[PDB]
């Protein structure tokens, strides 16, 4: 959706983004070492860590910390955070790849860029390992599946996998029945960088640039030295595997997995990134965006954001499904992602994205919208502009890939997108890729009607009818002759109250809060161009408030219920066990406790007794008693 | 958490202050984190309450005095990054840019010869201006109400009339804490039946230094300029 801020510099061997933050801390060959937390688009440090080159950056494995290599050949572990280096080791001939940190008696590994990586005891002082089996300079060093298992990918033309030991490499097994490694049809080479049969793995493909791990798995994802980036698995070992990466001009550095997306990311130098599946496997599409010279792609392992790396510089975008549908089922919230999963209702520790059998954000949603029940959702997936797509409508009782046709809760068939419209009980559907309306006096509705055909708008999005008309437009099933528009506008929905009443409004920036249809009874704005605020049912306002989360107003009061945890946004108001949402994400289940509205009563009839139970007493936070306690 | 903060900031005289509830309704005085202390802007933040415990279901008050003359910090509007760490009894925390710093209070009102004035009023820092068309009230109660907010100045009438119409042009003078004087010379229709004024369509020439300010200032009087929800 956004690419938020990009410079083209730096020229960047090694790279990481922060799996716990959208941190990137980013190794040039500049010789230098970056730390930004790229958040606030600065740069906390920056030291280049030689006056040579600086291939390498890898995790500790804690929070946000460095663990530090260049041509120094030395393993520095700073912490950003307590700028101070941790415990210090030089290195040997060459950089250090990757690092994990252990603790029997808080115990250390290093993965080093040449001839061995050795780990070592401060404490209780014996030896845990020792490994041999590097040369000398180290593309990209990995950890396994196994974390301290491991791969490393070499400038000396071979590929190592260790075994490692609490004693030194070993291990003890007698019951497989064939490898993948090495045993049926296709597989790949063993190159030399060590010298046991665990597998040496051949890195020759002109040198290889990158290796990537499949966790449980032995599939590589690679960069590679040759035009050729050649993918195997080991967890098969295609022929056809023997697969050159191609650009359509020369190379391609590296092509990588993202934990997350079963895909592969290419990057080249044509002046491009090239775009490939993996979930199904093909060249999508090649994208041309200068630098004819890369060496790094990466997707967060938090997840959060994506960028690629180049030596004329680099680019960070950011995704967003900018707003993204809804359904309400008892005391539950559901969400789709603009990014950003589930986060459908109710939380525990820190962010839950809401898993159910109701699933939200997640599918490839054109629109989502309750059908009544506390039991069933209609759904359209595959999304986006086709003919038509197809929809699924899926019971809360237990949702599917379809639901049965047969089940009324459960139907699916074709069609492009539906869509609410004015005067409440038509509906749009497009089933052609253009103006269906749809309409029935039940919300379990999946209705098609060619008749209201009424282009001059051209399929397109709106939901009271807004291809953006800048009004919400009334109407039946086919006329020709309007029955009215008002002039009012939207976020390009409507907010009913649960189901399909809600005067309460939606306005992309700003909202408006009406009682059923125009009414306006107030008119909301606050300029922050992300988040939300909540109305239990028609007109309830609760709006966020910092760290505090606040009933905007009740009967002629106005409250602080309970406080934020940091931002969060009130989505709306699923019952009494309240939910809270700060967009997708840093999220609440939560014991209620209402002010105001007891309040404005309560006041109204002299009645104390609540709050004063609650023994409730604030009146100054900047200030509190400025409601009316001030009048 | 048990442990609510809430906070808000109070500026008071001179002083902005940093009203701070930590309320640590905690199960414990929790250990607590770091904080860090910046120059600033014409200002400079200057003072932490130093312990560290969320004691028990209990509820503190932490104070922030700010330095209000010095510090200089250049990244205007303020909107800096600040930082309350989870290093303690924590994890995370807040990290934290500001925002609602603001110009229509800084400036007070200041004064000129008119001729002088004038001269001086082309003279000046042309680069900015923003317009003046619409709200809900008229320019008497409607200017007396932003000259209030900015707390700045008109130098001078001339009686022609600001009633039957006026078809005056008013010129507006301020300095400020940190000391730059910023001239207007706004012309407005203004209210009154048949005749004319419930908009403007008066232009709002803003001279300020930087152009930069100067314009941000023509909108934060913009922002000033009405009264609706923030």
């Amino acid at each position: 959706m956004l690419t938020k801020f990009e410079t083209k510099s730096a020229r960047v061997k090694g790279l990481s983004f922060h799996p716990k933050r959208p941190w990137i801390l980013t190794s040039l060959h500049n010789g230098v070492i970056q730390l930004w937390d790229y958040r606030m688009c600065t740069l906390i440090d920056k030291f280049d860590e030689h006056d040579g080159p600086v291939r390498g950056i890898d995790f500790h494995k804690q929070q946000p910390l460095f663990v530090s290599g260049g041509d120094d050949y030395k393993i520095k572990v700073w912490n950003y955070k307590l700028r101070r280096c941790l415990f210090t080791l030089l290195g040997h001939l060459d950089y250090i790849r990757t690092t994990f940190f252990h603790h029997e008696y808080p115990w250390i590994l290093s993965a080093s860029d040449d001839q061995t990586i050795r780990v070592w005891n401060w404490q209780s002082r014996t030896c845990v390992c020792v490994l041999t089996g590097h040369n000398h300079y180290v593309m990209c060093a990995q950890f396994h599946p196994s974390e301290d298992l491991v791969v490393s990918a070499s400038l000396d033309q071979t590929v190592r996998v260790w075994d490692i030991s609490g004693l030194r490499k070993k291990n003890l097994s007698p019951g497989a029945v064939e490898s993948d490694v090495r045993g049926i049809t296709g597989v790949d080479l063993f190159g030399t960088t060590d010298a046991v049969v665990k597998h040496v793995l051949e890195g020759h493909d002109r040198g290889v640039n990158w290796a990537a791990f499949h966790p449980t798995m032995p599939l590589i994802v690679s960069g590679a030295d040759d035009r050729q980036v050649k993918i195997w698995r080991m967890n098969e070992s295609k022929a056809w595997e023997v697969d050159t990466c191609r650009g359509h001009y020369n190379n391609v550095s590296c092509a990588v997995f993202h934990p997350r997306q079963e895909l592969i990311l290419s990057n080249s130098e044509d002046k491009s990134i090239r775009v490939w599946d993996m979930s199904k496997r093909t060249g999508v599409q090649t994208f041309r965006r200068d630098h004819d010279r890369f060496w790094v792609l990466a997707a967060h392992p938090n997840l959060n954001l994506f960028a690629a790396g180049h030596d004329g510089g680099m680019i960070v975008f950011k995704l967003e499904r900018e707003r993204p549908a809804y359904a309400v089922h008892g005391n539950m919230l559901h969400y789709v992602k603009d990014r950003f999963l589930r986060q459908l209702d109710f939380n525990s520790s820190k962010d839950v994205a809401v898993m159910q059998l109701r699933s939200g954000s997640k599918f490839p949603v054109f629109n989502m919208s309750y059908n009544p029940a506390e039991n069933a959702v209609l759904l359209c997936t595959r999304a986006s502009n086709l003919e038509n797509s197809t929809y699924d409508l899926y019971t809360i009782p237990k949702d599917a890939d379809s639901q049965n046709p047969d089940a009324p809760e459960g139907k699916r068939s074709s069609g492009l997108t539906a869509v609410w419209v004015a005067r409440n009980r038509f509906a749009v559907l497009d089933r052609m890729h253009s103006l269906l309306i749809k309409n029935l006096k039940n919300e379990i509705t999946k209705k098609i009607q060619v008749p209201n055909c009424d282009e001059i708008f051209y399929a397109g999005t709106g939901n009271l009818l807004l291809r953006d008309a800048d009004s919400i437009t009334l109407f039946d099933v086919q006329q020709k002759r309007t029955l009215a528009s008002v002039k009012i506008s939207k976020v390009k929905y409507v907010i009913w109250s649960a189901d399909m009443s809600h005067v309460a409004l939606l306005a992309k920036h700003a909202i408006v809060i009406c009682n059923r249809k125009l009414d306006a009874l107030c008119n909301i704005h606050e300029n922050i161009r992300v988040k939300s605020g909540a109305w239990d049912e028609s007109g309830v306002f609760i709006y966020t408030t910092s760290n505090h989360i606040k009933y905007a107003v009740t009967t002629g009061d106005h409250g602080i219920i309970r406080t934020l945890d940091l931002p969060i946004y009130v989505t709306r108001v699923k019952g009494n066990n309240v939910y809270c949402l700060d967009r997708e994400c840093r999220p609440r289940v939560l014991t209620i406790d209402p002010t105001e509205f007891k309040f404005k009563l309560a006041l109204i009839n002299r009645k104390y007794d609540e709050v004063l139970h609650m023994v409730r007493n604030a009146k100054l936070v900047g200030q509190s008693i400025i409601a009316y306690l001030q009048k | 958490d048990p442990v609510y903060a809430e906070a808000y900031v109070h500026v008071n005289q001179y002083d902005i202050v940093l009203d701070v509830l930590v309320v640590n309704q905690t199960s414990d005085t929790l250990q607590n984190c770091t904080l860090e202390l910046a120059t600033l802007g014409d200002l400079k933040l200057v003072e932490k309450p130093s312990p560290l415990t969320l004691a028990p279901h209990d509820f503190a008050n932490i104070k922030a005095n700010v330095k209000v003359a010095s510090t200089e910090n250049g990244i205007i509007f303020g909107n800096i990054v600040y930082d309350v760490s989870g290093a303690a009894s924590d994890r995370n925390c807040v990290v934290l840019s500001d925002i609602h710093i603001d110009i229509m209070d800084y400036i007070q009102p200041a004064t000129c010869t008119d001729a002088e004035f004038r001269q001086m009023w082309a003279e000046f820092e042309w680069e900015n201006k923003v317009t003046v068309n619409t709200n809900m009230t008229d320019l008497n109660d409607y200017l007396q109400h932003i000259l209030k907010s900015t707390n700045m100045k008109c130098l001078t009438p001339e009686k022609a009339l600001s009633g039957y119409c006026g078809f005056m042009a008013a010129n507006l003078y301020a300095r400020s804490i940190f000391g730059e004087d910023a001239l207007a010379n706004v012309s407005i229709e203004k209210p009154v039946h048949q005749g004319p004024d419930a908009a403007v369509t008066g232009h709002i020439r803003i001279r300020a230094k930087s152009q930069g300010m100067a314009l941000s200032l023509g909108d934060k009087i913009n922002l000033s300029q009405k009264k609706t929800s923030l």
